């Protein structure tokens, strides 16, 4: 194929989000993943899952591969939406075409993931963070691939697909012309836990100075601290229905602003028609801004698919750092 | 929304 780059094409969903899939077990067994930069482990729903949401699910069958290598220990993934239960196992994990001995997690209890989880397409999580970000210190997957020599850089890559347009890739061991345009620019993590870096945040006259800045694959929208976030919908005409993290404006808004990230090293700007998501059913020439309130302990953004969407991003585990290139319109 | 670990 491409020398030592990997190539899980991805579809969207709902065009919102998109999802990847991988394999465990020397069976293959397939299973739909959202690929969540935003994570540090690998689940996947048991045959042994007994909860409701698995119904539509993909389901991992040990007895049925050759590799599973049990522990039993008893596990639960946080996520900020959510919650997974089970245990940890170790089998063959399949990314592209390259795989690898992997410890992950059987989850067989999926309550706390509820309404998400049934009314999502997805089997399970495939975490692509730092090592300091998991649960039972696991080595990342593109780590390991490159410490077992099997590919050339330690570093992944996203092209996020566009629903009727093109499909998108996560490509593994090294950067690809074929999906960005313009130059692309470094930003240095300011820890190795989540793809956190640092820039200045700035829409209207609103700015956050060295703000936390999370590039989360595995993120629908665009996080924004509540201060900054109310202070966003000042002189804008936007509706906030009352205890609902849903604002409504009209496309048009000529009072929308572009969102403005910069360091010493790049400016990043994402204009309304990146974090607005059409509403028409709701009612004509509406939308809804896609961007919500969320405090984390340091003022924080969490750049989501919105971001990534416009921005093709390369995540460099050797260098720790994050580059950030225009995306292709097309492929 | 979907805001992925604590």
């Amino acid at each position: 194929l491409g020398s030592s780059n990997d190539n899980i094409e991805l579809v969207d969903f709902q065009n919102i989000m998109f999802y990847g899939d991988a394999e465990v077990g020397d069976n293959q067994q397939p299973f739909t993943f959202i690929l969540d930069t935003g994570s540090a482990n690998l689940w996947v729903p048991s045959v042994k899952c007994t909860t409701a949401g698995c119904l539509t699910k993909h389901l991992y069958d040990s007895s049925k591969s050759r590799t599973y290598e049990k522990d039993g220990t008893k596990v639960e993934m946080n996520y900020v939406s959510g919650t997974v239960s089970g245990f940890f196992s170790k089998d063959l994990v399949t990314v592209g075409n390259l795989s690898l001995p992997y410890k992950f997690i059987e989850v067989i209890d999926t309550n706390g993931f509820e309404p998400t989880y049934t009314a999502s397409t997805f089997d399970g999580i495939l975490g692509l963070g730092w090592k300091d970000l998991s649960i039972g210190s696991v080595d990342p997957i593109v780590v390991e691939l490159k410490n077992q020599n099997k590919i050339e850089n330690a570093l992944f890559t996203f092209y996020l697909p566009v629903h009727d347009k093109h499909t998108g890739f996560l490509t593994i061991g090294g950067i690809e012309e074929r999906f960005y345009e313009g130059p692309l620019t470094y930003e240095k993590l300011n820890h190795d836990l989540y793809w956190q870096i640092t820039l200045d945040a700035h829409v209207g006259n609103i700015s956050l100075e060295k703000a936390n800045c999370i590039v989360d694959s595995g993120t629908s929208a665009i996080t924004v601290p509540t201060d900054f976030l109310n202070k966003m919908l000042q002189n804008l005409d936007v509706i906030k229905v009352p205890f609902l993290p849903f604002y409504v404006t009209l496309c048009n808004n000529s009072k929308l602003p572009t969102f403005e990230f910069t360091s010493e090293n790049g400016k990043y700007t994402l204009e309304p028609e990146y974090y607005l998501q059409h509403i028409e059913d709701v009612g004509p020439g509406l939308c809804m801004l896609n961007i919500i309130g969320l405090d984390f302990p340091v003022p924080t953004f969490i750049l989501g698919d919105p971001f990534m969407r416009k921005y093709f991003t390369v995540f460099d585990y050797d260098n720790h750092s994050v580059g950030i290139a225009l995306a292709k319109k097309n492929l | 929304x979907v805001v992925x670990a604590x």
